[PDB]
């Protein structure tokens, strides 16, 4: 098939680049290491106010003050 | 001041715009049109005088009747001449178009385009040199330079 | 529906945006979200020929919230009376209804 | 909102009244279907924007995807109508009389 | 200013009425673009920007094919305009006078409700959310790719299948 | 109101120029001048006669491809979605689906013109 | 049940392929006249076109 | 204060396009060993004024076979759209801000074709019809491609507004990542405006003039008023979309100075191409853009759909 | 020679700088020496409307500092 692949490359290159990049865009997301970071960045953007939640003495893992170390953090975004 | 003086300057203004934008028509019949191309060729550029060739008679000011005008073509030339919006000019080019030229005595040649369209300037020759036609175009430009159309309007 | 295939397989192909209070794209409550949330809760299990009369008090509220027929008729009445008083020269509008007030932040 | 929808609904009605009372052309009838969908698209668009129903916003797009496909099929039919009668007229589609 | 959407809707109705009278398809397209162009505006007046430019970007492309097709199949030696037939013109002025008679007569019988002549412009927006982002119209359309994907496949298939449908008819 | 002014300023400008075009110059009208041009000779038939095209198949599929972009222009706002995976699959399928339709139109001589 | 209304009806053809009066091709004619710049001078191609 | 701003955007554009007519005749002439207009003024600078004056003092006609309404409304739309289409253009601050700026371009740029269709059909002439029935093939060929390219280009910009493209290219030209598109954008844009080698609607050889063979001097200029301000525009957009000049917020004047340098350079390139290649046949234009550009453009659309996904480079909105 | 093209471009280039430079300066003249604020979301319009009503003079290009 080597001749056919390069014969088309020699005569109709446009239909080989289209097929090549078509397969490249399909496969690249699976191999990239940053593919999972596309979702997290779109979870960071706070378009709506973060509604607070009452305390009943049984809500330990959520922070009290905004700038406290016991909540979700974006320190991985600053260093991406 | 006199109102006549302002009129002439407007007359010279409208004439000037009609002198430097004289668009002929790509209407070379035969054997002078080869020297009508040379006029458009590098040596004697017509774009210098704002003279640009356009195919449609609706967008052509002057008509260069270059080449023998025959009976079969005579109805077509008058039609094309009619389509040109006024003001329009005609520049008969060469012996075949001025009079009958070399074919004055033939059975199918109208002896000069002056029988079919009113000619403004006659450029003699066979073919006229590219300069000879250019002298004709310039001598046509000096014709528009003295129209006196708005000046007479004040007198009417 | 005619075939409960979506329920049978459990997949909500096109039954999560039936109505206004149906989980808008971002968390933007559709206009009259509370009113129709109230109506849909009222008419559950109680079905069709029993929700057309027992939940009529709530549907009318939803009908009012969405169409707003009553507010227009009400505010149209206020405007008509306001003009009639003006023609008789018995009412002078306040400064903040004419374009001159102390605007709030 | 109330005043404009009476105008949109009657816009559909006049277009509906146009796609029923035929005339001497078949392109014109297909154009009338365009106006009917044009009225339907805007009503869904205004209602979605009026009620702030951003989950219902995809619906008006889909009407255009299918209504315009009716035109695509309608125009293809009209090619076959003309290639067999050469006039596009509607009174030439009377060959099923019997 | 208050009577801004009403004038657009009325022009939409007049434009559609002109399309209902069914002149030659050349002018039908011109009338349709006038109505479609007005259709974009009133949609914009309701706070929606993305949908408005879509009705005006899809129907525009459609009329080129309709213009192409009409000059190929539906033509006459003398195409019919809105004034070629006095009857059509008669029903055009009558239609224009008809709406004014309907618009006016509905007002007196019913003070408010379906039509509000006395109160106009007040009833157009219904409590925008003053403070807020992601509210711009068109984000909803983008839901077609998320939690509305069924509309995406069905609509996509119609375009997919349609290509096959057209080829077979034109074979 | 800023954008209304601009187009109506343009409309007035275009109308004034064309209005000045028709009333400023001196005119001399007669039948021979206003007749159709048709390269010197009188037309044999009107230009309103049915003028068959031959790219009608590409004309129809242009509509389907025009509706097709209407399903692609929302992509910039669809990328903002939290998922990023349902979007991508439903984006490749749409573009891939268009290509297969184009590929089938290719082989069936759809894009070629009727001879 | 024939009557005056349906006196002129005919049965459909057996294959449902009517013998329609074969339309005459009304091909457009264009005076590719002399003044055209592409004529290389004076030449009238009265040429039948189909698009 | 707004009305004054229109003058600074309306008068200079008219003057600039008029002086493009001279620059075309001069650049074309020099590539052909000719001196363009150098007799009307010091170097022909008055040539565009001369042409403008005569056409508006040369009788316009009302042909018997035509349709007055469309024959007269078509040129108005051409100039109205070609001039109103400069409005959302950031240089660097646009006269009006549009949240959907480029879609305004697509609808209005695609609306300019109806000028050719109505102009050709209204002027009941066979050659005028041929020009009209070539714009349909001209537009069916490029519109599907031009829209997809712009989608791919902007998909690394995030929004649709033009003025966000300046922020996008703060550090690097958008040509460099998308030079494939910039070539397809440079041809699809050449298809619009009917500029050679895709000069078919106003064909001067196959057709006498093309959709203009019945427009006398007066309305005829209205088409050239628009046919060249649309040349400067799509060059203006291309230098904003691909050859992003320096913004430097504190120095707005530097953006325009650098902007004009590229816009003229690109504008000199449309005229340069006209001077070099022959013209396509309008079937080959259809095949060129539907057998070569459409495949690759669609394939590149997938490439740029995944590019922000497998690079974490999703652009922001607002 | 070829440099005769520059007059065609020199005063043409000026004509393509006016529409860009003029708008930037006209904005600063009308908007009190600040750039024209751009409202692309409802959040920004609420802010301009806020500044329009914050200031005694009903204009959003006058900014009140900490002087209240
Ligand atoms: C617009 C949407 C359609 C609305 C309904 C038509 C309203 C006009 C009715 C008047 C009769 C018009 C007619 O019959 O056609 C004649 C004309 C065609 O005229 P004509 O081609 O037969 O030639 C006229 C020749 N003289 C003038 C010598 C008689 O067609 C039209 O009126 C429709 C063209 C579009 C009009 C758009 C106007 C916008 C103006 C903005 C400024
Ligand atoms: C910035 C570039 C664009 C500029 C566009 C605006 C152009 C403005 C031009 C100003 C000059 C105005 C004079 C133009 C004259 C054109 C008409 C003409 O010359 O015909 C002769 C006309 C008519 O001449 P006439 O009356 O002798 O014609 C006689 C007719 N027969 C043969 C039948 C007897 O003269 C005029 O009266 C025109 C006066 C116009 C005055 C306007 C001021
Ligand atoms: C209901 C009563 C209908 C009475 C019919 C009167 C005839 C008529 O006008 O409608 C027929 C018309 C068909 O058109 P056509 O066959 O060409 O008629 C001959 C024209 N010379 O039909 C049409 O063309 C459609 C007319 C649409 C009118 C819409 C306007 C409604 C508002 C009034
Ligand atoms: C001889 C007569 C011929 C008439 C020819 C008419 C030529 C029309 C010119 C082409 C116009 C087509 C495009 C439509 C206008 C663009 C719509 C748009 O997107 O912007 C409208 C703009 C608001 O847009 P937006 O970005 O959403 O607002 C954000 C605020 N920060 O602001 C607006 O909403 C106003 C838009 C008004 C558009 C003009 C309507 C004129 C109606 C005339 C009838
Ligand atoms: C890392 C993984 C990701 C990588 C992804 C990228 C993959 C590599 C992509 C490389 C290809 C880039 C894009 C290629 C676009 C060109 C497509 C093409 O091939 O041209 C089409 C056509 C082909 O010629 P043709 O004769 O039709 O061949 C088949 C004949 N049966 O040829 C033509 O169109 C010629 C006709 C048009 C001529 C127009 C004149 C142009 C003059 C030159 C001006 C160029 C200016 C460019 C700069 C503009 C700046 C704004
Ligand atoms: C808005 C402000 C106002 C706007 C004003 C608009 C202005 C218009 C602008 C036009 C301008 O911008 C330029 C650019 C280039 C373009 C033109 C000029 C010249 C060139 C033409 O295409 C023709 C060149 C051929 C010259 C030869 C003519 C004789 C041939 C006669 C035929 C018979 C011959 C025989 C016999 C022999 C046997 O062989 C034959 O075949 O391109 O117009
Ligand atoms: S005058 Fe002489 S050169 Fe001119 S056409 Fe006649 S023979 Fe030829």
């Amino acid at each position: 098939i080597s001749a056919f692949l390069k014969n088309a490359w020699a005569k109709e290159p446009v239909l080989v680049v289209s097929f090549s990049v078509w397969g490249l865009a399909i496969i690249m997301p699976m191999i990239s290491p940053y593919t999972k970071y596309a979702s997290m960045i779109n979870k960071a953007t706070p378009y709506n106010y973060p509604v607070p939640v009452r305390d009943d003495g049984n809500m330990p893992d959520v922070p009290s003050h905004p700038q406290d170390p016991l909540g979700p953090s974006l320190d991985w975004l600053k260093n991406l | 001041s006199r109102a006549e003086y302002v009129v002439t300057k407007l007359d010279d203004l409208i004439n000037w715009a009609r002198r430097s934008s004289l668009w002929p028509m790509t209407f070379g019949l035969a054997c002078c049109a080869v020297e009508m191309m040379h006029m458009a060729a590098p040596r004697y550029d017509m774009d210098r005088f704002g003279v640009v060739f356009r195919a449609s008679p609706r967008q052509a000011d002057v008509m260069i009747v270059a080449g023998t005008l025959t009976n079969k073509m005579a109805p077509a030339l008058r039609k094309v001449y009619d389509q040109m919006p006024e003001p329009r000019y005609v520049v008969s080019m060469g012996s075949c178009a001025n009079g009958g030229g070399y074919y004055h005595y033939s059975y199918s040649v109208v002896r000069g385009c002056d029988r079919i369209v009113p000619v403004d300037i006659y450029v003699p020759g066979c073919p006229p040199t590219a300069e000879a036609l250019l002298y004709g175009i310039l001598q046509l430009q000096r014709k528009i330079k003295r129209e006196q159309k708005l000046k007479i309007w004040y007198r009417r | 529906p005619f075939l409960d295939i979506q329920k049978k397989l459990g997949i909500s192909l096109d039954r999560h945006f039936m109505f206004l209070s149906a989980e808008q794209p971002y968390k933007n409550a559709a206009r009259c979200h509370a009113f129709e949330k109230e109506w849909i809760e009222c008419a559950h299990g109680i079905g069709g020929t029993r929700a057309k009369k027992e939940c009529k008090i709530e549907f009318d509220d939803f009908e009012e919230c969405l169409l707003r027929y009553k507010t227009m008729r009400r505010m149209h009445d206020i405007k008509k009376q306001r003009e009639k008083l003006m023609k008789e020269g018995k009412y002078t509008p306040p400064p903040h209804h004419s374009g001159r007030e102390e605007p709030r932040p | 909102m109330p005043s404009t929808f009476f105008n949109l609904t009657m816009a559909f009605s006049l277009s509906l009244l146009g796609t029923l009372m035929f005339r001497s052309h078949l392109m014109s009838t297909l154009l009338c279907l365009e106006g009917m969908v044009l009225s339907l698209f805007i009503m869904t668009s205004v209602t979605s924007l009026n009620s702030n129903s951003m989950s219902s916003m995809p619906i008006p797009i889909t009407i255009l995807v299918f209504a315009a496909c009716e035109a695509a099929v309608g125009l293809a039919l009209l090619v076959k109508v003309s290639n067999t009668y050469g006039t596009d007229y509607v009174q030439n589609l009377n060959l099923l009389q019997c | 200013m208050n009577n801004y959407i009403f004038v657009l809707s009325s022009l939409f109705l007049v434009g559609c009425l002109g399309l209902a009278l069914k002149p030659s398809p050349i002018y039908g397209g011109l009338g349709l673009i006038v109505s479609g162009f007005v259709g974009c505006l009133m949609v914009l007046g309701f706070g929606g920007s993305f949908l408005g430019l879509m009705v005006f970007l899809i129907y525009l492309g459609g009329m080129l094919v309709v213009f192409g097709y009409t000059t190929a199949m539906a033509t006459e030696e003398y195409p019919e305009t809105w004034g070629s037939n006095w009857l059509i013109l008669g029903f055009l002025v009558l239609g224009v006078i008809m709406e004014v008679f309907l618009i006016c007569v509905l007002n007196y019988y019913d003070e408010v409700g379906v039509i509000n002549l006395d109160g106009l412009g007040d009833w157009l927006m219904y409590e925008v959310d003053d403070v807020g982002v992601m509210l711009e119209g068109g984000i909803g359309v983008a839901a077609m790719y998320s939690c509305a994907t069924w509309m995406m496949v069905v609509a996509g298939w119609s375009l997919f299948a349609g290509i096959f449908i057209i080829i077979e008819i034109t074979r | 109101m800023n954008l209304y002014t601009v187009i109506f300023i343009n409309i007035l400008l275009s109308l004034t120029l064309i209005l000045v075009a028709f009333w400023l110059p001196q005119m001399n009208l007669y039948s021979e001048k206003a007749n159709p041009y048709e390269c010197g000779f009188d037309p044999t038939s009107s230009a309103r006669l049915p003028f068959s095209m031959k790219f009608f198949l590409v004309a129809i599929t242009f509509l389907l491809f025009d509706l097709e972009i209407a399903l692609l222009l929302p992509l910039p706002w669809a990328i903002q979605t939290i998922k990023t995976s349902t979007m991508m699959i439903m984006a490749f399928i749409l573009v891939t689906i268009l290509s297969l339709g184009l590929a089938y139109e290719w082989t069936q001589k759809g894009l070629e013109w009727t001879e | 049940y024939p009557s005056k209304e349906t006196a002129h009806w005919k049965p459909p053809p057996w294959n449902d392929v009517d013998i329609l009066k074969e339309k005459a091709v009304t091909n457009m004619t264009l005076n590719f006249g002399p003044q055209h710049p592409a004529a290389h001078g004076v030449l009238r191609l009265v040429l039948e076109l189909s698009g | 204060m707004f009305f004054i701003n229109i003058l600074t955007l309306l008068v200079p554009i008219l003057i600039a396009m008029a002086f493009l007519t001279l620059v075309e005749r001069k650049i074309l002439g020099y590539m052909q060993l000719r001196k363009g207009p150098n007799i009307v003024g010091p170097y022909g600078i008055l040539q565009p004024f001369a042409d403008a004056m005569k056409l508006f003092m040369k009788e316009p006609m009302r042909p018997l076979t035509t349709s007055m309404s469309l024959f007269i409304i078509a040129p108005t739309l051409s100039l109205t759209l070609a001039l109103s289409l400069w409005v959302p253009l950031p240089m660097p601050h646009p006269l009006i801000n549009l949240n959907l700026g480029i879609l305004f371009i697509l609808a209005t740029s695609s609306l300019s074709v109806y000028s050719i269709l109505w102009s050709g059909w209204a002027s009941n002439s066979k050659y005028s019809l041929f020009g009209a029935l070539r714009a349909v093939a001209q537009t069916i060929s490029y519109e599907v491609t031009m829209a997809i390219i712009l989608l791919s280009v902007l998909l690394m910009n995030g929004s649709y507004s033009l003025q966000t493209l300046i922020t996008t290219q703060e550090h690097m030209w958008l040509l460099l990542p998308a030079w494939p598109m910039a070539m397809m954008w440079f041809i699809s844009t050449l298809a619009e405006t009917n500029r050679a080698p895709f000069d078919l609607t106003e064909g001067e050889s196959e057709l006498v003039s093309g959709f203009n063979v019945e427009y006398a001097a007066g309305p005829f200029a209205l088409f050239f008023m628009a046919e060249y301000t649309n040349i400067i525009l799509m060059n203006a957009l291309t230098t904003i979309i691909f050859l992003g000049p320096l913004y430097y917020i504190n120095l707005p004047e530097l953006y325009s100075t650098n902007f004009m340098m590229e816009a003229l350079l690109l504008s000199s390139t449309f005229l340069w191409i006209r001077a070099s290649y022959p013209r396509f046949r309008y079937d080959q234009l259809m095949h060129l853009l539907w057998k070569n550009f459409l495949p690759l453009t669609l394939a590149l659309c997938m490439w740029h759909i995944s590019l922000p996904i497998f690079t974490a480079g999703v652009p922001p909105y607002m | 020679m070829w440099f005769e093209i520059l007059p065609g471009l020199a005063i043409m280039g000026v004509c393509l700088v006016i529409p860009g430079v003029s708008t930037a300066y006209i904005h600063k003249f009308t908007n009190g020496g600040k750039e024209k604020r751009v409202a692309r979301v409802q959040y920004q319009w609420y802010l301009m409307e806020r500044d329009r009503r914050i200031s005694g003079v009903n204009r959003y290009y006058v900014s009140k500092g900490l002087e209240n």
